[PDB]
RNA sequence: UAGUCGGGUGAUUAGCCAGACUCUAACUUAUUGAACGUAUU
């Protein structure tokens, strides 16, 4: 039984939640049932991967010289084998054979 | 795991004999350039990045003493008992946290290649092989248990994250095939089997894309 | 003599100490600069130049510990583990080792804390005696004051000797320099589990005077605060600021302006309360007119709460009812303390609890907040929700940032928000014999909590005794027993999964996508 | 400590402790030396000083059960990242014997001092002690004082 | 509880007269009197929270005001009292009239 | 806490909500209610009770309704007396369970 | 980055300049005795 986030005191009945809890992912749980990011807003780092996703997408999902400025910061804090830049680098693979499909077509 | 191939023995082997001599004489740093060119960085069994590592006796030097300057006997292996305790798969685990076992119940991977063994599920667990019995379901079940290789909750977790990224990738390489003809389609396969050769948990990331 | 001459001008503190006792100026004024001087750093944030803190730790046959050495970090040092890895001992150790300080401050000669002869030496220890061996930090001019606190078990004829001599002697400095002229003091405080305590307005301590500066240094190595001595504090304080009376002046000034400013607004329903507000501001003045230092310890500590405690907007007494209330404002509603839930009371007595003493303690700070000090927090995240963990560390160092804190706890949420270097974990099945403590090899700060717990908590991210969590590995496995197609069984399955899961979960996803991805598979081998 | 007897007897007690722990050390390639109550062990091989604190324990009780214990407090492993001393001699990043860079500045105060008159008669025997002892430890910092302050200097000083 | 007509009957006949009772009572009372109609104070409460910072001590101490005229109002005649200064009033010119050596 | 007193002593009285602390702020009715529906076997599909507590300037008195409970509590004393019976457990954990342990342990006065 | 080493400069235990190092990781100590260095003989 959830009570919402905004409840100013005037909620009529409890309810259950829309998602099943029982052998979910706790990251799921975390963000569906009790309303808290995966991570930390108020920590920089925490953008980072976004931030880059959003790089990837204005630049036509080429590696300009701002998102590999931050591809490297992401692999400087985070590591080599960290989940956040094997993330990274899977977006890059993705979004180059998305561009190559694009390319076949337009010609 | 991998398939391994053993190219050529390293010189100074030669020189030390069982009985006479052991294994905190012999210069590692002579003997690690032939491993690092075998395995190419990554741990013989679990496939992680080589980082804190040691050379590891595949039948161990108590049970097996002249099996101690033998090039085939010997594997890079994950971990360091030198500069941390505490660790729980793979060469380590072998010798204290696994208890007994088989020695011949086990895949070796430059003997064998594991694929005839193993199967990794993109939910992240190692599982034998479909159709195996008797003795092939006993090594594939032993070598699972003997390395740890799903009870490291470190491995595990990581091995599930790895592939578990590259999945948006599978699905969207094989929805582009009634687009594409089979020569360039079939480029772009080998183009992406060629990028995981230099990643981690390679033998895992292998089984979603073929 | 001419060697602690030597010494002390080449920036030794004891020797410059020592020659100021001796012919008891210019030694008095270097022990003085040296305790006092520092600068405001780019941040705007005044930095000591010389720092306190604890260097290291080393516990012999303490509890689960055979021989066990921690190094800590200037600033912030997280201790993490399973239930009973002796987290709560270490901070009880500690504890120890800072009462032989407080007691000296407080008087020549006082006596701090013991180990216990019936429960603190190891059961199975060989040699029936403990050691709990603490070094200090004191700037270039002091750079080790080193601690040991022994205990041999009950019983034993051999009586093992505490050696508390380094303590007592930094001690006396702070307590002899600061009656000649006045100095800031460093503070001292352990939070364990025990702060989560009922409240009671109506029980009050008639034990000292809560204005009284040492009164900061007292239970405060006790593990609950005296959150009640805060709120006597608080009260005292506002009392003091109401009679002062030209604060009431300019606090009636303002009051009249502000009434002044709805007469000519158009509410002539409040001009009768605006001439009686004239009339008292007029009495005010008459009467024999004269910043309270008082007042400013007011702002100071109600900033505090507010930054640091996320609920609470402000805080402030009543007393019209004719009783001394203390109300604040959570959520946007106005309550009483006891009103407040477990959770943020217990948050509001520490941040509170720490602030009172703070600004008692430096007196000449600008922010009292900046201070020095070491405090113990035992299991931070106690009764907060999740979102809380994720700010709690943020606030606490930024409205405290010179204090070293040493903290335990279980969140991954709190971890998230803390750098690698700052971590301290115990191996997975130590059983009591690990000679040193490391940080995890993973990047905390910025990751994933779900990571954070496979990787630095080793738990499953899904719980390994529910069925549930293993049906999408078991659909793979049938899947790829029948050639990609889905078979009777593995159909039987797929619905199980899209019951119990639901239309729109990521795990039908999951199990839709493998099913695609097979299918494709299948179709390019048969081409083949 | 104060009889001239103790020195001998301690150095004998310590004999067969020496002995083992020598040819432990020997083997593990471990430079091992002891001043009175000070042992200092040294190597260049990383990761094998951690395992002489426990051994140095086991040594202990198995010849002087609970007599003679290690001060646990005072043992401190160090490298070329921080300071290095030996009974209070400074190794230096060069592998070289070194006062150290505050004394070396100290003396340079009082030399500079005596130059302008300024030293008394205590402090210009101090100073005169502490060269001799300079001159044992580092003679090439005398050199270079006798370059900064003029061999003149030096010698009128020495005298 | 709040003070009523018949505590005054409370403990007459022992247990009377006695000074942290005095004291307590004294305190309370000069906390309450430090610093018209329901309807006017109502709509002086109103008018007060519409404004509401400076403000907020004034319209808590008029909220209390406007409570305690309406429990005066929903008092009963059989328990009619003055009006707290009034009570301290007439009690310190008692104290200081009998007690000697006390003005 | 009224089944418990209840099976207890005949008559017996269980908590009351508090004047202070359980009345909302800002109620209108300056009241409060706890009404709750328990449930025993098809017999007695319904055991309501409510508990209620009126501010303190008393407009009107609002009275508990707690007849239920008692009278279910009662069939449970009087049966056990005759013949014994097994019981309900009732058990509240708050955060206060969580307290220093006390060494001393007192000696049998049974 | 930080800490450390220290060649130079500097009425000099400071400050400044130059160069370097990085096993999780120095905290400078004690005489009249003993030994070592210097002086005296
Ligand atoms: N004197 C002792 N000898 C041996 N083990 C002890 C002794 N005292 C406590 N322990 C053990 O140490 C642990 C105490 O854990 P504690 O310090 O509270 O750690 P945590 O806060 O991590 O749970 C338990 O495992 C307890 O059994
Ligand atoms: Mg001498
Ligand atoms: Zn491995």
């Amino acid at each position: 039984r959830e009570f919402e986030p905004n409840d100013d005191g005037d909620q009529s009945f409890l309810d259950s939640p829309d998602m099943q809890t029982k052998g979910s992912e706790n990251a799921q749980i975390l963000e569906q049932v009790m309303n808290v990011h995966s991570t930390p807003p108020g920590i920089a780092e925490s953008h980072w991967l976004g931030n880059f996703e959003l790089l990837l997408l204005d630049n036509s999902g080429e590696l300009d010289n701002h998102s590999q400025v931050l591809y490297d910061q992401i692999k400087a804090h985070f590591g080599i084998d960290s989940i956040e830049l094997k993330k990274a680098d899977s977006l890059i693979r993705i979004n180059k054979m998305k561009n190559k499909l694009n390319k076949i077509r337009a010609e | 795991m991998r398939e391994l191939a053993r190219l050529e023995r390293p010189e100074i082997l030669d020189q030390y004999i069982a009985g006479q001599n052991d294994w905190m004489e012999i210069d590692q740093s002579a003997v690690w350039p032939k491993l690092t060119e075998m395995q190419g960085g990554f741990c013989a069994y679990c496939e992680c990045r080589l980082n804190r590592c040691h050379i590891e006796h595949f039948r161990p030097r108590g049970k097996f003493p002249a099996l101690t300057f033998i090039w085939n006997n010997l594997f890079g292996s994950c971990g360091d008992s030198r500069k941390s305790g505490g660790w729980s798969r793979c060469g380590i685990y072998k010798d204290n946290g696994a208890g007994a076992y088989n020695a011949d119940d086990l895949i070796k991977p430059d003997e064998e290649n594991p694929d005839d063994y193993l199967l990794f599920l993109t939910t992240g667990e190692v599982v034998p092989a479909i159709g195996l019995t008797g003795r092939a379901l006993k090594k594939a079940q032993e070598t699972i248990r003997v390395f740890n290789l799903n009870g490291d909750i470190k491995l595990f977790g990581s091995r599930r994250t790895a592939v578990q990224a590259i999945m948006p990738n599978v699905e969207y390489l094989y929805t582009l095939l009634e687009e594409f003809d089979e020569d360039d389609w079939n480029e772009m396969l080998r183009d992406e089997l060629e990028k995981i050769e230099s990643d981690e948990y390679k033998t895992a990331l292998k089984h979603a894309w073929t | 003599t001419k060697q602690y001459e030597r010494k002390a001008k080449g920036g030794n503190l004891l020797s410059a100490f020592e020659l100021y006792q001796r012919n008891s100026g210019e030694w008095f004024e270097m022990c003085r600069d040296y305790i006092q001087d520092g600068h405001v750093d780019e941040s705007g944030i005044f930095r000591p130049d010389n720092a306190f803190y604890l260097r290291r730790l080393t516990l012999k046959d303490f509890r689960r510990f055979s021989l066990l050495e921690i190094k800590l970090e200037e600033d912030l040092t997280v201790i993490i583990g399973n239930n009973g890895k002796g987290k709560t001992s270490i901070l009880y150790a500690i504890a120890k080792t800072l009462s032989w300080f407080v007691a000296n401050i407080l008087k020549e000669g006082g006596s701090g804390q013991r180990l216990s002869e019936m429960t603190d030496i190891k059961n199975d220890a060989e040699d029936r005696y403990s050691d709990v061996s603490s070094t200090f930090f004191f700037g270039k001019g002091l750079k080790s004051v080193p601690i040991r606190l022994s205990r041999s078990a009950l019983g034993t004829a051999e009586r093992r000797d505490s050696e508390v001599k380094p303590a007592k002697d930094l001690a006396d400095i702070w307590r002899v320099i600061n009656e000649v002229n006045t100095i800031n003091l460093p503070t001292f405080a352990l939070y364990n589990v025990e702060r989560s305590q009922p409240f009671n307005r109506n029980i009050k301590d008639n034990t000292g005077r809560r204005e009284e500066r040492f009164d900061a240094y007292s239970q405060t190595l006790g593990g609950a605060g005296r959150f009640d001595h805060f709120v006597e504090w608080y009260i005292y304080l506002h009392k003091r600021t109401v009679s002062d009376i030209s604060s009431s002046i300019k606090e009636l000034e303002q009051q009249v302006n502000d009434l002044q400013r709805t007469v000519d607004g158009g509410m002539v329903s409040v001009k009768s309360l605006l001439e009686q507000m004239k009339f008292k501001l007029s009495e005010a003045i008459e009467r024999n007119d004269a910043v309270l230092t008082e007042s400013v310890q007011k702002s100071i500590v109600e900033k505090a709460i507010c930054s640091v405690v996320p609920s609470i907007s402000n805080i402030w007494v009543e007393m019209i009812t004719g009783s001394d209330l203390v109300k604040v404002t959570n959520d946007g509603h106005d309550v009483t303390i006891d009103q407040l839930s477990d959770g943020q009371r217990v948050f509001l007595s520490l941040v509170a609890d720490l602030a009172r003493r703070m600004v008692m303690l430096n007196p000449l700070l600008e922010n009292p907040l900046e201070g020095r000090g070491i405090v113990l927090i035992d299991e931070i995240e106690l009764h907060l929700h999740p979102k809380w963990q994720q700010e709690v560390i943020l606030n606490l160092r930024s409205a405290f940032p010179n204090i070293q804190f040493i903290i335990t706890t279980h969140s991954p949420i709190v971890l998230s928000t803390i750098e690698k270097r700052c971590i301290r974990e115990f191996e997975p099945n130590d059983d009591g014999d690990q000679s040193f403590l490391d940080s995890p090899d993973m990047q905390t700060k910025g990751s994933e909590n779900a990571q954070i717990l496979e990787q630095v908590m080793n738990v499953h991210s899904t719980p390994p005794g529910i069925a549930e969590s293993h049906w999408l590995g078991n659909f793979e496995l049938l899947l790829l027993d029948n050639s990609g197609e889905l078979d009777n069984h593995s159909q039987v399955l797929y619905d199980q999964i899209k019951a119990h899961f639901g239309i729109d979960s990521i795990e039908l996803k999951k199990a839709d996508s493998l099913i695609r991805i097979n299918k494709m598979k299948n179709k390019l081998n048969k081409i083949r | 400590v104060g009889a001239p007897s103790s020195p001998v007897i301690s150095n004998f007690c310590m004999y067969e402790f020496d002995n083992r722990i020598h040819a432990a050390c020997k083997k593990v390639e471990i430079t091992y030396t002891r001043y009175a109550d000070d042992l200092t062990f040294s190597s260049n091989i990383p990761d094998v000083l951690k395992a002489v604190p426990s051994t140095l324990e086991v040594l202990l009780k198995d010849l002087f059960g609970s007599a003679l214990r290690l001060n646990h407090s005072k043992t401190v492993f160090s490298s070329k990242a921080h300071n290095r001393h030996v009974t209070g001699i400074t190794i230096n990043n060069e592998e070289t014997l070194s006062l150290g860079r505050d004394r070396k500045r100290f003396i340079k105060h009082l030399i500079n001092q005596y130059k302008y008159g300024l030293l008394d008669n205590e402090d210009k025997a101090y100073l005169i002690g502490l060269l001799a002892f300079a001159s044992h430890i580092e003679p090439s910092f005398i050199t270079r004082m006798n370059e900064k302050y003029s061999l003149e200097l030096m010698e009128r000083l020495r005298g | 509880r709040r003070e009523e007509r018949f505590d005054a009957y409370s403990q007459t006949l022992g247990g009377a007269g006695r000074f942290d009772h005095f004291v307590e009572w004294y305190i309370y009372l000069h906390k309450r009197t430090v610093s018209s109609s329901i309807k006017e104070l109502e709509q002086q409460v109103n008018d007060l929270q519409r404004t509401v910072v400076s403000v907020k001590s004034l319209l808590e101490q008029m909220k209390f005001k406007l409570s305690e005229a309406i429990e005066r109002n929903d008092a009963a005649v059989s328990s009619r009292v003055l009006t707290e200064s009034v009570q301290k009033s007439i009690v310190e010119k008692a104290i200081c009239s009998v007690v000697p050596s006390i003005s």
